[PDB]
């Protein structure tokens, strides 16, 4: 299938090593970085966007990290 | 020697009176001297060599161990003495071990004991200073004539040398008239203050007091067949074992520490004669008698044709490369740049006088654009060859890109930056007396502070500012933090 | 993979339908809505997370969005 | 020893890279942070000492950072 | 480099004379009082800010030695 | 080294920085971590240098400050340790009871 | 009394076969064949090209240039077995002798 | 690829991760970054494949 | 920058002629001549007044 939707969810697991468990255990976080040094204004908007939501510092962290995992994962 | 594209270039535009503008040469970059009716120069110190050395100091890397000797005394009679201690070759230390009647010391304690060996270096470091009048600066001038071949090529150009004993030289160009080179060796780098070690083959530049402070066993350096090394102990180690017995043994090369504690020092050639590379020069250049090539010749009636494709410099400077199809060969280029959607000349040539010298040669014809897109005609007529060309960025991307620029040269140089590209002026003399008082008052702050030592009392002067009741203080502090955190980025280039 | 870091969103956008248009334009949101379809007990998650952290009832939707539209997409 | 000390931060800077400028800018740096994760034990003694010296937060935080730095490059 | 992690502070202490312990005893200080006494300016800089961050004499006289003990040897 | 061995704790030699192998007595070995040796010098950003740094047996035996020396002339034999013997007497008798 | 050696640095090195590739400004990274080659070390450095240096566009362009190594002199750590040691306790008998 | 080609901005092409070589027109080149296309698996702790 | 040798006169033009001078704090280039052939010696002094 795509690669959109990896077997990594399903609540089955065992002792032995699952399949392509070393790359894919940091290929996601891979492609968030090199897409946030690839465009790095969308930095400054996830930013504004945080500020002008999130009253507290919690929600604005939160909003802040949400925003910046959704963009380049939702691509 | 005609660089375009060298990403340093740093265009110097304008001439004070009388004709002369005040510019500073670095090795790594040019300087483009374009003065209205002048031709245009890419002026650069191309290299800098000490003629005659004189060894000052030599320390040594590796060391050889031979005649170990020893004496001993029992426990209350005192200290050891070894005939040879006097001897200013060998070099030893005294230790305390226990005698007793195994040992064949009549009393039980500790004893004195004392244990030379004769010390020579194999291998040695030879640090000599450069005296300052023996320098020889050549600064290389090329013409800037739009010739075919020499865009970036590095071999042409005039060769003039600066030295102490004749600064001010005339460096006659080819037809082009002599420039004028007022000159100021004597106030680059400092070399009396620096000692210029040789390693072995590999040479480098190093400021004079720390020379003078390496934990390594020196001589005179006075050439003589038998040195007299002086602090031998730092190689040598005098190990007292189980404190019943003393053995000497030599520490080992020490080639690679040296070349990891010259880490920021600057490198230098020292293939054949010595040659520095790395330094500045403070020429100022007298351009009275620079004439143009083709101010007599008529204007070209025919086409023109691109031989290669425009390309933009990381100076924002397109490169034009075209032939003239004609049979008038001595001529001058028409070159008009029309804007986008309007005919206004916004656009300047950075070759003086565009000429075509033979029906074959080529000429290469350098311009800068306008920030916008515009178009660049190069003939007479409506069959004019018009380059099209888009030229990214806005004048403030120049203007900022300019600020960081001179902060940079403002880093290396210090105040000399202030007389770079500095026609005369009043206002410019005070800011560098400002400047030089300040940077004085820094250096002797900020002297041996780290890569990231600096930053961090950057950041530490700047929080100390942002938290300092006293408005001035608190400006102050910002003040000195922002530039010392730039500074800190900056530092060991 | 290659796959996971598509060619969307780069300035190259011209008058011509681009490469496998009309199925990547949606790829993403099907990948979601099954995702949200197959594991419902999320969304209950989710809207917890939503109500503890978001103080507003626009917080509340935002929150809730970005974790129903970040964790099918981390998978 | 002789590599205990370079020649750094003394007064001859040029625009020419220097011997061993990108290997020795960051080689204090790696060792420090080299001894620390290999003696964890005295990030606790730091904390304790800069916790019982400093009374405000940046006083703190200045000598907890100081200790940190010094002990490594002191050995 | 290598001589910057001097095998030091370890646990293995025996009674025979470890390699370079008479010399190797006083390597530090000696560089540090050389560095500082080859930099005197840097002297009043370290004085100033131990003076505009310690409240107490003690935090002052901690600060002050620290920063002279720290960068030396990070030089 | 050469000729001289040290006693050294296990981590810190797992921490040199240098150029290491698998040390499996093979004929061509594969350094790792080479870039700790060799210098490279972009010179004035228009062409690259590459020297090697030099022998590193000076720095070695200073960064070797603190660590046990040891004797390693033939077979190796550790001096500078200690050893928890307990010593039961039961049967010694003296020479001159008689 | 037998020593296992378990990792092996390096001390000298000798550095032969340079070699180097470059590329113009925005045509990207450089690459050297013998990058996969464990035998050599090198690093990527960005130098300036132009009409100079044989390249059609200015601007800054990537170069790596890779040279063989060896290391001439080595190290070699050793570890030891536990259970191969040989501890030599001397004990004389204080019998009162000449 | 094979018979179709794309227009793909170039700092994307860089960056899709795939072996990659100088593209001199020589068999059997040398690919570097071709542990993308390999995956090493353990057997529990037993061996490598 | 003043000059201590009061009078530079040269007495024989055979004997060369030394003169002792005190240049200023700055850099300053020192003409012993008339015309363009005259020789031109610059010195930088360093120091403070
Ligand atoms: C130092 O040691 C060397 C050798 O270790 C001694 O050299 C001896 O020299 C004499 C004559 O000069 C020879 O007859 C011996 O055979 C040499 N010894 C050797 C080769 O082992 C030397 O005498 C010693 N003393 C001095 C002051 O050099
Ligand atoms: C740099 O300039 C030199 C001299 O102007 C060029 O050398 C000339 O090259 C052409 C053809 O390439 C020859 O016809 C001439 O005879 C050469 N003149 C000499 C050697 O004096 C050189 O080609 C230019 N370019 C480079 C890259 O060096
Ligand atoms: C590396 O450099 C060496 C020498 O610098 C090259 O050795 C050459 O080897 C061939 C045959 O193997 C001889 O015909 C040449 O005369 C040698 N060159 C010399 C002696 O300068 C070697 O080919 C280079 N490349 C490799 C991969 O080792």
């Amino acid at each position: 299938s795509v690669a959109l939707a990896p077997h990594v969810g399903m609540g089955l697991d065992t002792r032995a090593q699952t399949w392509m468990s070393a790359e894919g255990a940091w290929r996601q976080i891979e492609k968030v970085e090199t897409w946030a040094f690839r465009h790095p204004g969308f930095t400054i908007l996830a930013l504004f966007l945080a500020h002008y939501i999130g009253t507290s510092l919690t929600q604005k962290v939160v909003i802040f990290i949400l925003l910046m995992l959704v963009t380049p994962s939702m691509t | 020697m005609r660089c375009v594209g060298v990403g340093n270039r740093d265009f110097v535009e304008g001439l004070s009176g009388a004709t002369w503008v005040d510019v500073v040469l670095e090795h790594g970059g040019c300087v483009t001297t374009m003065a209205k009716n002048k031709p245009t120069l890419d002026i650069e110190l191309q290299k800098t060599e000490a003629t005659q050395l004189a060894t000052l100091r030599k320390l040594c890397i590796e060391g050889k161990i031979t005649n170990v000797t020893t004496d001993s005394r029992c426990p209350t009679q005192g200290e050891a003495i070894l005939p040879e201690e006097q001897d200013q070759n060998y070099v030893c230390k005294h230790t305390y071990v226990d005698r007793g009647w195994g040992n064949g010391c009549g009393l039980f304690g500790k004893g004195s004991l004392v244990t030379c060996a004769k010390f020579q270096c194999l291998e040695l470091i030879e640090g000599k200073v450069v005296q300052h009048e023996n320098l020889k600066y050549t600064v290389i001038i090329t013409v800037h004539t739009g010739d075919q071949h020499q865009v970036g090529n590095e071999t042409q150009g005039v060769t003039a040398e600066i030295t102490p004993q004749a600064s001010t030289v005339e460096a006659i160009l080819p037809e082009y008239g002599t420039l004028g080179l007022e000159c100021s060796p004597r106030t680059g780098l400092d070399f009396n203050e620096m000692i210029l070690l040789t390693m072995k083959n590999k040479a480098w530049m190093v400021h004079r007091q720390w020379f003078f402070d390496l934990p390594l066993p020196w001589t005179s350096g006075a050439t003589t067949e038998t040195p007299t090394w002086n602090k031998k102990e730092l190689l040598v180690t005098f190990k007292n074992a189980h404190a019943k017995k003393q053995e000497v043994v030599v520490l080992g090369s020490q080639e690679g520490a040296m070349h990891t504690a010259l880490t920021g020092a600057t490198e230098i050639q020292t293939s054949g004669g010595t040659s520095i590379f790395a330094g500045h020069l403070k020429c100022r250049l007298k351009m009275d008698k620079l004439e143009l090539k083709g101010m007599s010749y008529a204007m070209c009636s025919n086409a023109f044709v691109l031989k290669k494709e425009v390309s933009e410099t990381q100076h924002g400077t397109i490169l034009i490369k075209v032939e003239y199809k004609g049979e008038d060969a001595p001529c001058k280029i028409p070159f008009s740049t029309e804007d986008g959607q309007g005919k206004a000349h916004n656009g300047r040539l950075i070759t003086a006088n565009p000429v075509v010298t033979k029906k074959e040669e080529l000429v290469n014809i350098e311009a800068e654009p306008p920030f916008g897109e515009s178009n660049i005609i190069i003939g007479i007529g409506d069959k004019a060859l018009r380059i099209n060309w888009y030229k990214k960025g806005s004048s403030i991307g120049k203007m900022f890109e300019a600020t960081a620029r001179g902060a940079r040269r403002m880093a290396i140089l210090g105040d000399t930056a202030w007389d770079f590209g500095s026609v005369g002026g009043v206002l410019n003399s005070l800011g560098k007396m400002v400047h030089q008082i300040f940077g004085s008052a820094y250096t002797a702050l900020f002297s041996g502070v780290s890569w990231i030592m600096k930053i961090g009392i950057g950041v530490l002067l700047t929080w100390i500012g942002l938290n300092s009741k006293n408005t001035s203080m608190s400006f102050s502090c910002i003040v000195i933090g922002i530039i010392t955190l730039y500074l800190g980025a900056v530092v060991q280039a």
